[PDB]
């Protein structure tokens, strides 16, 4: 039989590690050629293959190529080549002799151009055949923002450049486009600073252990992130430093490897007539002496590819081996025509040709704490992403998919604490309006054992207004059933200040008049002077009314919100919580509140100093002022301690409110209690 | 006869991305006829040339390489035209033991000897724009240089070598950006990073676009020096391109004043080489043999490199002079030819032709500058001798080279002048009057108008006000006396002294009115003579415990405030940062507020008691009206002048003026009121 010659360019040596690849792929192709010798498949020729050692050095490969061209017979196609440079230069030079190169290990996307390489074909899935796969995987669980991490080599940067070209048009966001060279730790720093949910790594094998070792230190793992890593490393890759397996193993879950699949996924009859299981058994029992490569499927397939191509060209040959030198190109054009439309089913599946490439099967996998178990497939010919449920696992219950999602709420107060204070609300007010009737009982049953007829009424008015203000203080703050009540904060603070100045004016003008009659020399007993004392209290009352309209004018004191941000999580869900507190002030009224508190302090320390003096002045013209100094000291300390604890709080809006309620229900009834507790006891002997 | 035809393979791209073969082929024909015309160069042999076109296409080039290599006869030296074909042949020349000679390969990656051991090129690589660039940086000492490049291998392979060459010169490269065809965003980043000197690496068709963009952002001008390549045409900013909306003279204003670093192509002199020719006869012979025009052909500028490219290998083979029997298997002939080619050093049409250890030939770079619409030479350079020649035609903005941005720290001046001296002379008059009156009071202590009992507290107030008038001066200025930079020491000394002095004086002032109010409300003991005075003195001495507690945990600090904006100056690009100083502490604001509140507490207690005991009579009866009026003055003075020295920092006419007016008016007026009724009515 006349031979049809073909040439294989394979590493056959024992020095170069690609010699293992050539020694692994030679049994599949000799099995294919002996099966083609078994069947007819031809008329009446037989195929012959001539091996040529390359070692994928460029000079040695080109020299062996020249030797094969000069010394071999009239070859028709050319076959093989594993290292990308020695494939690329021959595929560029291929258009001279008008031949066709079929590869099975060319895994570089730079062979995608047909203006560069119009005569080149390959059956191995390239590195660009993972980018629609990762798009379908991201769209299967509805991801938008993803973070990439690429080592600065030309292949990884090329697949990063085509990543944007494949994701152009969909709901995808690219936030952290970090591209390091040898410092991945600052890359994990920048990625955690941009807190991206999904890592899209692109690096080689030796960088990966360092990446996981100094990503353990930042703790960029857990039930919050996924890791899409090219998993074409060797099995048990993690053994290759200074780190430890405790700081390596706890970051490799949710670790997704995106490879090309060697065989099919069925026990189906192929173009050989056999099944992949029987083919795999015959392959591993053909030689029994070589560690099995991951390319012998495509190696077995390509022989049937070129045999079907020449079988599809033999009828156009009959329309005319015996009429082809290396110079002819029309016959090679017919070879291109019969080769480009190749479409049949083989061991890798239904092979196609969309501009020099076949849509392969992408095998997703996951390191499930002992090994990378296969978890899912995808066929770009049909664009369907199969998955194997009840096999993938997660350290979380739900598969994390965790963007940084936030939530906010108001700061609430403790209601079993607030409710007993709301029960203490009423008693002081009813006691106030009843002791007012005891004073009108002094009016209705006249025996004036005290001061002016309006004075203890002014004390009771200050106590009632304070007990109304301290009640409607926190019912508007925390309980937000009345929502626009932070505007009513201004409508209650004037009530509180008027009650304060009324109570302390009735405390102060009386004691000042006792001082004014104590430091005299002859006599002082007038009722019109007591009228002057009451209008003297009214003068600072109207001064505080002018201060009230000055408070209206200095700021609106509208509803402001302090957003207190610490973001914890109580039950593991990534929906974080950040509380917020209502603040009534406008943060530039510090001068305003400072001058108001200084006004109150200057009006308040007068009686506190004067109580040191008048402690022995037992004046019977007013029939009072023996326990009023003991009252004014024991309220002057509590008002400043309430102001001090109030300004030293609102870090927790519960403790401040219960303590100002405590001091308010202390003072606003301890004045009435210490002004009346020997009074009615001696009037009811 | 005896004419052994030695054959040499070659390659000439007639068209394609680099049409050098239109010009190099008559050049190598002239050079081969020239080495044929001399028997000194050809003792026994004769050089012949076989060649093929390649269009700078490696696909045709590999086929033609096989066609010449595996045919007959045996060739020795190869000649690739373009760059990629040169890389392809120099990668694979090692398996035949051949030596290759290029003439146009500007690839900076071709300097490696591991992948390419047997390769030389007469055309210098692109990395020899960098030593002249770093010498032009060394001439003017600039340190902050920014780089922008087109994303291309021939520029990214240049800029990293520029980095690892400039790092030995101590010049940092701050902003290293890149783009492909969008010039807007990198010049946006350069404007936002506001660098001074900018180096660019890009071709002409995007050079026009990036210069339209830099005209639009207004980043040309005074403090901007642009370094570019120089193999553009002399008309390159003038041809109409509708790809950009910038106008032609607006482009011309934008490209004004930038430095270009070309490379030589021929002898700058008019000497004669070993080839025994000059430049003009060579150009005439090229115009004779070239049927095209030199203005329209390609590779005409690199065409003089082909002549000495032939001549160097011709002199090397003549130096070897056992040569006509070369085969690819052996290596001794190859090593002999390599050794002869290693020591090549002579004078050719491109000047001195010496190879380096890697394989490149060094040359000169004619450094020029666009000076008003036309190119003009600045000077020359050679890397192997550092002979930076010059001609002094570089115009500038004002003559000087603008440099990187600097800064001047300007210290915020005080007014230590006659305004300070009026304060000091009023302080001196107060000091003399106070100490003289205190000595007169001590020297009246036998018997007087006011008797011996009362005014020893008044003597202690005189001592305290004298200490205040002694602590008023050393608050300093912006460094004006013998010895400075001990500002925390002098501030803590002045502060401690003024604190103890005011505490003593005001305490012994206030205790008298406290005790006259006490004897007014006692309804004459003075129980022990130093009882009241000693207990108010311990009330004063409580304050030195506060001073010591202020000294223990945070005594001192000399801070610097930078209250104004840099560069208010109008003509020089040196930013003026005015910085001031006030002696301070770690956290002193709340501390001084607390101390002001404490002293205000005592002062308001005094001002209320002064209105309290306004009308009384005791044994020390002739004191209370004047003591109360002095209290009424000192209280309103200290309270009206505490905030304007607390919150102010502009000390020119406000802070120190108000504070000094307060303290010296206080001590002056209180003493000149408190001693009027005593000595005038003692001798009245
Ligand atoms: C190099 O070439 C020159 C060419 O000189 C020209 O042609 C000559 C005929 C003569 O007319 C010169 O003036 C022209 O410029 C050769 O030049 C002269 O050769 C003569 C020989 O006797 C000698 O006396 C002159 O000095 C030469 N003049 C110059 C300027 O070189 C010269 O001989 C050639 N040299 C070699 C080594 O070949
Ligand atoms: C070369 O390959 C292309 C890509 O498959 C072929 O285009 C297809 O042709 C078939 C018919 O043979 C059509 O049914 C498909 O729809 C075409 N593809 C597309 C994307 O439209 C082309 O026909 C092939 N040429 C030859 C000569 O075989
Ligand atoms: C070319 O080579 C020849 C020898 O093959 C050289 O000829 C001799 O060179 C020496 C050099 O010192 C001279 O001293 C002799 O006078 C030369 N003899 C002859 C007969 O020429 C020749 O010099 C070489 N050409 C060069 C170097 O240009
Ligand atoms: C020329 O070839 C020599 C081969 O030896 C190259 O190496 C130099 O060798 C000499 C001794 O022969 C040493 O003294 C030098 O130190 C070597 N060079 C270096 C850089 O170490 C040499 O580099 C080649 N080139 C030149 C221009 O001499
Ligand atoms: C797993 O997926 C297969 C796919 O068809 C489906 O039939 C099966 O019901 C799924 N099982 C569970 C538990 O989701
Ligand atoms: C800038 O130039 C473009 C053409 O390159 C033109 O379309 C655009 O209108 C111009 N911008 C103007 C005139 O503002």
């Amino acid at each position: 039989s006349p031979p049809l010659s073909i040439m294989g360019l394979m590493p056959l040596t024992k020095e170069v590690a690609k010699g293992s690849i050539g020694r692994g792929v030679l049994p599949a192709v000799e099995l294919a050629i002996e099966q083609i010798r078994n069947e007819s498949l031809l008329r009446p020729y037989f195929l012959d293959l001539r091996l040529y050692d390359t070692e994928c050095d460029n000079a040695k490969g080109l020299k062996a190529f020249y030797d094969a061209i000069k010394y071999g017979p009239n070859h028709l196609m050319v076959f093989g080549g594993v290292c990308p440079s020695v494939t690329s230069i021959i595929a560029e030079s291929l258009q001279g002799w008008n031949l066709v190169q079929l590869s099975f290990a060319a895994t570089t996307p730079v062979l995608a151009d047909k203006k560069k390489y119009p005569y080149f074909f390959r059956t191995v899935p390239s590195d660009n055949a993972v980018n629609p796969a990762i798009l379908k995987l991201l769209k299967h669980y509805q991801w938008k923002r993803v973070g990439t991490l690429t080592q600065d080599v030309q292949r990884f940067s090329e697949v990063r450049n085509d990543l944007t070209g494949v994701l152009y048009g969909e709901d995808i966001e690219i936030s952290d486009t970090e591209s390091f060279s040898n410092d991945p730790c600052t890359s994990v720093k920048k990625l955690k600073g941009n807190d991206v949910r999904i890592i899209l790594g692109q690096f080689d094998q030796n960088m990966a252990a360092k990446v996981f070792c100094c990503a353990y230190e930042e703790n960029m793992y857990g039930s919050k992130y996924q890791w899409i890593i090219p998993g074409w490393y060797e099995p048990s890759w993690w053994e290759q430093s200074r780190c430890l397996r405790k700081n390596l193993l706890a970051a490799m879950e949710g670790y997704i490897g995106v490879d090309f699949e060697p065989l099919s996924s069925k026990q189906i009859k192929t173009i050989s007539g056999k099944t992949p299981q029987q083919y795999e058994r015959e392959y591993n029992n053909k030689r029994s002496g070589v560690g099995p490569s991951k390319f012998h499927g495509y190696a077995y397939d390509g022989i049937w590819v070129i045999a079907k191509t020449l079988q599809r060209a033999m009828e156009t040959l009959h329309a005319s081996i015996q009429d082809f030198n290396y110079t002819d190109h029309t016959l090679g054009r017919i070879i291109l025509n019969a080769m480009n439309e190749t479409n049949f089913f083989g061991v890798t599946g239904q092979v196609v040709f969309r501009n020099g490439e076949r849509m392969g099967t992408i095998k997703f996998t996951q390191f499930q704490d002992s090994r990378e178990v296969k978890v899912g497939e995808y066929n770009a010919v049909a664009d369907t992403l199969e998955i194997i449920n009840d096999t993938i696992r997660f350290q979380g219950s739900e598969p994390p998919k965790d963007k940084t999602i936030i939530l906010e709420q108001l700061r609430k107060i403790s209601l079993p604490l607030y409710s007993i204070l709301s029960a203490l609300t009423i008693l002081g007010m009813i006691m106030a309006s009843a002791f007012l009737f005891f004073n009108i009982k002094n009016r209705n049953q006249k025996l004036i054992k005290m001061s002016s007829p309006y004075m203890n009424n002014l004390i009771i008015l200050g106590g009632m207004l304070s007990y109304a203000s301290i009640f409607l203080f926190g019912l508007d703050g925390s309980f937000v059933s009345e929502k626009t009540f932070e505007t009513l904060c201004t409508v209650r603070t004037w009530i509180l200040t008027v009650g304060y100045t009324t109570a302390f004016g009735a405390m102060f003008a009386k004691t000042w008049r006792v001082h004014a009659i104590f430091k005299n020399v002859k006599m002082k007993k007038k009722i019109i002077k007591d009228q002057k004392l009451l209008v003297i209290v009214g003068g600072m009352l109207l001064i505080d009314l002018c201060i009230l309209i000055c408070w209206q004018a200095v700021d609106p004191l509208r509803r402001t919100v302090e957003k207190y941000s610490m973001e914890p999580d109580p039950a593991g869900r990534d929906i974080s919580i950040r509380p917020l507190l209502e603040h009534c002030e406008n943060t530039h009224m510090t001068i305003w509140l400072g001058i108001v508190y200084a006004y109150k302090g200057l009006l308040m320390l007068f009686g506190c100093f004067l109580a040191w003096e008048t402690r022995n002045v037992s004046i019977p013209a007013l029939n009072d002022s023996k326990y009023i100094g003991m009252s004014v000291y024991n309220v002057g300390i509590m008002c400043i301690i309430g102001a001090a604890v109030s300004f030293l709080t609102r870090d927790q809006p519960n403790v401040q409110f219960c303590i100002v309620a405590l001091v308010i229900i202390f003072c606003s009834t301890i004045t009435l209690c210490l002004v009346f507790v020997p009074k009615l006891i001696t009037l009811r002997t | 006869s005896e004419r052994r035809a030695v054959y040499i393979g070659a390659l000439f791209p007639m068209s394609g991305g680099w049409p050098g073969g239109q010009a190099c082929q008559p050049a190598v024909e002239m050079a081969l006829e020239d080495v044929n015309s001399r028997r000194d160069i050809l003792p026994d042999y004769e050089l012949k040339l076989i060649h093929h076109d390649s269009k700078c296409d490696p696909g045709q080039a590999t086929k033609y390489l096989y066609e010449l290599l595996y045919n007959d006869p045996i060739k020795i030296i190869l000649m690739p035209g373009c760059s990629s074909v040169s890389t392809l042949v120099a990668e694979a020349a090692r398996m035949w033991n051949l030596i290759v000679l290029s003439y146009g390969s500007s690839s900076p990656a071709l300097s490696n000897r591991q992948r390419f051991p047997t390769f030389f090129r007469t055309h210098p690589s692109a990395t020899l724009h960098n030593p002249t660039r770093v010498k032009l940086f060394e001439k003017w000492g600039w340190k902050k240089i920014a780089t922008i490049q087109q994303t291309t291998e021939v520029f990214t392979s240049t800029l990293d070598d520029l980095e690892e060459r400039v790092k030995e010169a101590g010049i940092e490269i701050t902003f290293r950006q890149s783009f492909f065809s969008d010039p807007a965003v990198p010049v946006k980043n350069l404007k936002r990073q506001d660098a001074r000197i900018i180096v660019g690496l890009f071709y002409e068709t995007e050079a026009r676009k990036v210069f339209c963009e830099v005209y639009k952002e207004r980043l040309f001008g005074k403090k901007y020096v642009w370094f570019l390549i120089g193999w553009y045409a002399d008309n390159w900013f003038k041809i109409y391109d509708p790809s950009i909306n910038c106008t032609v003279d607006e482009m011309t204003e934008a490209v004004e004043g930038h430095i270009t670093t070309e490379i030589v192509m021929l002898n700058p002199a008019n000497t004669r080489s070993i080839s025994n020719m000059t430049s003009q006869e060579f150009v005439e012979k090229l115009t004779k043999r070239l049927k095209r025009h030199p203005e329209e052909t390609g590779g005409f500028q690199e065409a003089p490199l082909a002549y000495d490219a032939i001549w160097a290998l011709a002199l090397a083979l003549n130096k070897t002079s056992r040569l006509e029997d070369f085969n690819y298997n052996n290596q001794t002939i190859t090593d002999q030819i390599y050794r002869a080619m290693n020591s090549s050093s002579f004078e050719g049409v491109s000047g001195h032709v010496v190879f380096d250890a890697s394989g490149s030939r060094m040359a000169w770079t004619l450094i020029e500058q666009l000076q008003g619409g036309s190119y003009k030479k600045i000077g020359y350079y050679d890397s192997t001798k550092d002979d930076l020649s010059w001609s002094k035609t570089d115009k500038w903005i004002g003559g000087s080279p603008p440099a990187d941005q600097t800064l001047v720290i300007k210290t915020f001046r005080f007014l230590s002048q006659k305004l300070f001296i009026s304060v000091s002379v009023l302080s001196s008059l107060g000091i003399v009057l106070a100490v003289v009156c205190l000595s007169f009071n001590i020297y009246n202590s036998h018997v007087r108008y006011i008797q011996n009992s009362q005014p020893n507290l008044n003597n202690l107030t005189a001592v305290g006000c004298s200490l205040a008038l002694a602590a008023v001066f050393p608050l300093g200025l912006d460094g004006y006396h013998i010895g400075r930079n001990q500002f925390p020491f002098v501030c803590q000394a002045r502060l401690w002294l003024l604190g103890l002095g005011f505490s003593l004086g005001y305490g012994s002032m206030f205790t008298k009115i406290w005790w006259v109010h006490t004897v007014f409300t006692k309804k004459r003991k003075t129980l022990e003579p130093w009882k009241l005075y000693a207990t108010v003195g311990l009330l004063v001495g409580m304050d030195v415990l506060t001073l010591a507690i202020w000294q223990i945990v945070d005594p001192l600090h000399r801070t610097i405030e930078t209250f104004a904006k840099e560069e208010p100056k109008e003509d020089i690009d040196v930013s003026i940062l005015p910085q001031l100083e006030h002696c301070s502490s770690r956290k002193m604001n709340t501390w001084l507020g607390i101390f002001y509140g404490y002293k205000g507490l005592l002062l308001l207690l005094g001002i209320f008691l002064a209105y309290e005991t306004k009308s009384v009579s005791t044994e020390k009866i002739n004191d209370h009206r004047a003591v109360g009026m002095a209290i009424y003055n000192v209280a309103v003075l200290c309270l009206i002048t505490a905030p304007v020295t607390m919150i102010l920092s502009s000390q020119q006419d406000a802070a120190f003026a108000f504070a000094s007016l307060a303290i010296v008016f206080s001590s002056y007026i209180t003493l000149v009121v408190l001693f009027v009724p005593k000595m005038r009515r003692l001798i009245t």
